[PDB]
């Protein structure tokens, strides 16, 4: 019967409370993850059970619980995988729930320093949010419009951090980066973004090409109140990589 | 007098300088 | 300040002491500093500074062993930069070695005499039994100098794998791979693993997790020594290099493609290693065509990284005594250099090329200033090219090639034009 | 709602009554900021389009913007100003171009500096297309010379060469050794430009070892290079070489860290954000120090160098350990940097992310070293330890805690406050 999934998720909540007691509440150095192996096994069984019952939206909820536990327990590279499993299980039936789960995957990739993985997930989000939430039946609906603003700002900062070469530089990236220039149009180009944030992102994409380091320092303090903490971290990484590059070893 | 370079869009190149 | 001691089950690799082991350690160590910076969990580093990796492995016969001496020595079932407790912290060989069994600042021996009595007095004469047996499993890592560790054995009522790994001396996949690599290295005499790990290392970015990828690859990379995404690519380069040092032009073409298709960080790493790889596997007459050709190619995103490679190759020739190629390949190539389309960029490529070719001190040293000004053509950018060309025109080149030099400059003068005011 | 609606309705009336002008001059002279702010409303857009069709009206509009440019400088308002100066009347071209160079271009908002450069270029092209009479009358000799002198005495002529060359188009109507290389590297490394620090470090590494100390200790040397110099020199030390660069950078870092600690008041009091300046003779000196931009930016720049030294000192040769005489001055400098960052939060805004990081890097590493720990854990540093606790708690809440929230949810008084702060 279906009540086996309730027994397995209540058992997993007990094991995850034991792991939270050991790793977060007591902060025991002697912990080695045996309660978490048990939690991942009971939620794995309940996920497969919900899938053979044809309840993929219920399986996705159990993927989100494990992903949240892994993130809270200091394993963000693992949590990103289960957040993407949840998004994949939700997407054909709940597109906005899938965008929530991809947003948590991208946050987990940024914690794991997996910047190219984060760039790909935000690009998938910006594609899906235009596909499912930006139609006349054109401007985005309010819930999807908030996802579009998140992706745009984050992708611009990730592209300024990573600076991909030709053919890694997708049409989706070239097209985003084209908007962050000006030439011939004054006598509304801000799109989904607040106009103050758009002018500072325009200025940042220009100051980074010019390597205008004192302009990037100026823009970083001006943008600080306007960004999320995750986005202020991304902007710090852009300024850091500009003053002292990676891959040089010295 | 700055432009984007043909072989890499993140490289600037110079015409009036 | 501190994390738990580790004493790995694996011993130092013998192959690293050889001629082809020392030069491997330099090149694979550059790739290691970068895999550590890109994917380490950094649990013992609070500060942002990228290249501060260390492992908690003390020397014994004391002071911590340097990370650059611990190449492939840390236990494969530990994810990179994870400093937390696991069932194999200290090897059976280290408790036999450090305490002479061979079958700090605190009285930890008395703490270990205690609990061996008190736990036995509860579990010998089930919740407490399970947590006390857990406590014995953990605290056995500080047992020294005794027959009384065999009190554990007499106190009778992942599975067995963190245990089989002692008897032979995602969590399931990690220890199961670690079991497989340790057998193949130490007990070879009493090929499917080497196949199926290659299958795991050729799944998608999602079907094989990053911590499963990096551990299995470092497992196979240890099996090759001893003669018995940007980060996923950087790890795969390590496996290629250890093979190259333990068809050669195919194995270099993939590196030049790594520079052309890679992110700037990934490309900058490959451009640091490429000079020594070329010297270790090719004669410089065969190098010189590819390295100039890939500085000039239109499928080259990173001229400023290539400008450091063709400096190592020219400075190697200019110091090994084959000083002919640092004129002959300059004169061969200066038609291609002068005729590239964007003028400030083409002039800047030649300023690098002549700086790299130079005779003297100082003009060999000025290269970071030239690499700084990439794409510019102000008064100082033309004036440097005039000076640097006048160094080459005096101290290198015979009148027939000196007329060839004049002829190729005249073919573009129609910043090149003001050379004709100082070449005469 | 009434303030804006009343102006919009009055613009609609003046636009229907353009046969007389007394109401048009009032609206411009008194409401220029509101006309610009509301320029997207149809009647105000039509009124802007009417001001574009009279020379005196466009002249009054430029004079009104010149008279409020210090409040139009915010990005949205500056964009709206430029949208209201595109299409302005042809006879006012020298006036609006004079506005564009005198008050704009200098803004850190690089998109608006490009917008105004393009509009400045479009106006010189209109002056080149017009007759010599009625173009030269809009900007004569001397006036054009003051524009070009300003563009060349600022950096603007080099940064906006299309404008500068259009103004010229209108106006017409051999290789020494060390003593050259040191001068060339001085040109890059004795100025406050952070654009090429790894290349600057490589260049100063090839100054010969005896001249490095004078080259670095000079007052014009870029302090941003000290952290790069320490980081580069550590690559030589970790290869088993002596590093003249690491040694020079170590002595200059410690000499500067010690030297700025002498500027501090002799007697130290706990930094408390809630209500400063009761002992006004102390706090007025801290305002004179921490408010001076030449002192304030020296601290996180030196803290970057100091943190780069303190993260390596555990794996250095014993010759390069912290001198025991410097251990008090390092603790004093670390405290003064956390205090300076806290003072910048109170009086200005968030410090620069790298500067917050530099101060917190030093604090973190100074508490990890057992010698520096022994200084700050001593009785005579009780007010310094209390400053560290107060500054860190203040920085944590100023970043993490919104107004109306708390950090947690479901024996002078400063010592007891320092206890409660560390416990939460």
């Amino acid at each position: 019967g279906p009540g086996e999934a309730l027994a397995l998720t209540e058992a997993a909540r007990l094991f995850l409370r034991q792991e939270r007691d050991a790793r977060q509440r007591l902060v025991c150095p002697a912990a080695y993850g045996e309660p978490l192996q048990a939690a991942a096994s009971a939620l794995g069984a309940a996920v497969r059970l919900h899938l053979e019952l044809g309840q993929p939206a219920a399986a996705a909820a159990l993927c989100l619980e494990l992903a949240a536990a892994l993130r809270d327990l200091g394993q963000p590279a693992a949590a990103a995988g289960h957040f993407q499993r949840a998004a994949q299980l939700q997407l054909p039936q709940l597109p906005l729930a899938a965008l929530q789960a991809l947003g948590e995957a991208a946050s987990c990739q940024l914690l794991a320093r997996d910047y190219t993985g984060a760039l790909a997930v935000f690009t998938r989000m910006q594609r899906l949010a235009r596909e499912h939430g930006s139609h006349p039946v054109p401007a985005a609906l309010g819930a999807f419009s908030d996802v579009l603003v998140r992706c745009e700002v984050s992708r611009v900062l990730l592209l300024l951090l990573l600076q991909p070469p030709p053919a890694k530089l997708l049409p989706e990236h070239a097209q985003t980066l084209e908007k962050y220039s000006w030439e011939a149009f004054d006598s509304e180009s801000s799109g989904q973004l607040p106009e103050e944030l758009f002018l500072l992102l325009q200025s940042l994409v220009m100051a980074t090409h010019e390597k205008d380091t004192e302009a990037i320092k100026s823009l970083q303090v001006e943008m600080w109140p306007l960004l999320t903490a995750e986005q202020n971290h991304l902007l710090h990484l852009v300024l850091q990589e500009t003053i002292s590059p990676s891959g040089q070893g010295v | 007098x700055t432009r984007h370079w043909q072989n890499n869009w993140w490289i600037l190149y110079h015409e009036f300088c | 300040v501190s994390c738990l001691e580790q004493q790995p089950r694996n011993k130092p690799l013998k192959a690293l002491d050889t001629r082809f082991g020392r030069k491997l350690s330099i090149i694979r160590g550059i790739v290691e500093q970068e895999i550590q910076a890109m994917v380490s969990k950094r649990e013992n580093i609070a500060t942002h500074h990228l290249y501060q990796a260390w492992d908690p492995v003390p020397s014994l016969s004391g002071a911590l062993i340097s990370h650059e001496k611990l190449l492939l020595q840390i236990n494969p079932e530990r994810e990179l930069g994870s400093m937390s407790y696991k069932l194999g912290q200290v090897s059976i060989h280290s408790v036999w070695l450090g305490n002479s069994i061979t079958p700090a600042g605190v009285d930890i021996h008395s703490c270990s005499q205690f609990l061996l009595e008190l736990y036995s007095r509860w579990i010998l004469p089930a919740i407490l039994i399970s947590e006390v047996v857990r406590s014995l499993l953990v605290v056995s890592d500080l047992f020294t100098e005794r027959n009384q560790f065999e009190l554990m054995y007499v106190t009778l009522t992942v599975g067995a794998l963190h245990g089989i790994l002692y008897v032979l001396e995602q969590q399931h996949v990690l220890v199961m791979c670690a079991t497989a690599f340790y057998l193949i290295e130490n007990y070879p005499l009493d090929a499917s693993i080497i196949q199926m790990c290659g299958v795991m290392l050729s799944g998608s970015e999602e079907s094989t997790p990053s911590i499963i990828y990096h551990c299995a690859l470092r497992g196979l990379e240890r099996l090759l020594l001893s003669e018995q995404s940007p980060h996923r690519a950087m790890a795969a380069l390590g496996l290629m290099l250890t093979c190259m040092y333990t068809v050669a032009m195919e194995r270099v073409s993939v590196l030049f493609d790594r520079i052309r298709k890679g992110f700037p960080c990934e490309a900058r790493v490959v451009a640091r290693i490429l000079p020594q790889f070329l010297d270790d596997f090719f004669p410089p007459q065969d190098i010189m065509n590819k390295v100039i050709g890939e500085f000039l190619s239109n499928q080259q995103p990173y001229p400023q990284f290539m400008a450091t490679v063709v400096y190592k190759v020219f400075q190697t020739l200019h110091s090994t005594g084959q000083s002919s190629m640092v004129r002959d390949w300059v004169m061969l190539s200066l038609s291609n250099f002068t005729q590239r389309a964007p003028v400030a960029m083409a002039t800047w490529s030649l300023s690098c090329f002549f700086v790299s070719a130079s005779t003297s001190p100082w003009v060999a040293a000025i290269l970071p200033h030239v690499i700084s000004r990439m794409g510019k053509l102000e008064q100082v950018d033309v004036n440097l090219f005039c000076l640097v060309a006048t160094d080459f025109y005096r101290h290198q080149i015979e009148e027939l090639d000196r007329r060839a030099f004049q002829s190729v400059l005249e073919v573009v003068a129609a910043p090149y034009h003001r050379l004709l005011t100082c070449l005469r | 709602i009434v303030r804006r609606g009343a102006l919009i309705l009055f613009c609609d009336y003046v636009c229907q009554n353009l046969h007389d002008s007394e109401h048009l001059t009032w609206l411009i002279v008194n409401h220029i900021q509101d006309l610009i702010s509301l320029s997207h409303e149809p009647p105000v857009q039509d009124f802007i389009s009417a001001v574009h069709r009279n020379s005196a009206a466009s002249g009054l509009f430029i004079q009104a913007i010149q008279s409020r440019c210090e409040n139009l400088s915010t990005p949205t308002m500056l964009k709206k100003t430029l949208q209201c100066l595109e299409g302005i009347h042809l006879s006012q071209s020298g006036a609006v171009l004079t506005l564009y160079v005198d008050r704009l271009l200098c803004t850190p908002f690089r998109v608006l500096a490009r917008m105004v450069d393009i509009l400045a270029c479009r106006r010189v092209e209109m002056l080149l297309a017009a007759n010599l009479q009625s173009s030269m009358a809009q900007l004569p000799m001397e006036e054009l010379n003051r524009i070009q002198e300003y563009l060349q005495s600022s950096g603007l002529a080099q940064r906006h060469q299309r404008l500068y060359s259009l103004l010229d188009r209108f106006r017409l109507s051999v290789s020494p050794d060390k003593d050259w290389y040191v001068h060339l590297v001085k040109s890059q490394c004795w100025t406050r430009s952070d654009s090429a620090l790894l290349e600057g470090a490589e260049l100063v590494n090839r100054i010969p070892a005896e001249d490095m100390n004078a080259f670095m200790m000079n007052s014009e040397f870029n302090l941003s290079l000290l952290a790069p110099c320490l980081s580069l020199g550590m690559s030589e030390i970790s290869g088993g070489q002596k590093s003249a660069l690491f040694e020079a950078a170590r002595e200059v870092t410690l000499a500067r860290v010690s030297g700025t600690v002498q500027q501090l008041p002799a007697v130290h009091h706990v930094f408390q954000p809630e209500l400063p300046a009761e002992p006004a003779a102390y706090w007025s000196k801290l305002n004179d120090l921490f408010g001076d931009a030449a002192l304030y930016q020296s601290l996180p720049t030196l803290a970057r160098a100091l943190a780069q030294y303190l993260v390596v000192v555990s794996k250095l040769p014993s010759h390069l350990h912290l001198p025991p005489e410097k251990e008090k001055d390092i603790v004093k400098f670390v405290v003064a940097t956390l205090e300076a960052l806290s003072w910048h939060l109170i009086h200005e805004q968030i410090p620069l992310s790298l500067d917050l990081q530099a101060g917190l890097d030093c604090c973190c590493l100074a508490l990890q070293l057992p010698g520096l720990w022994s200084v700050v854990s001593s009785t005579e540093f009780v007010t310094h330890a209390c400053s560290l606790i107060h500054c860190v708690h203040f920085i944590l809440e100023a970043v993490a805690v919104q107004p109306g929230e708390q950090l947690l949810s479901p024996n002078p008084k400063y010592i007891t406050a320092a206890c409660e702060m560390v416990a939460e």
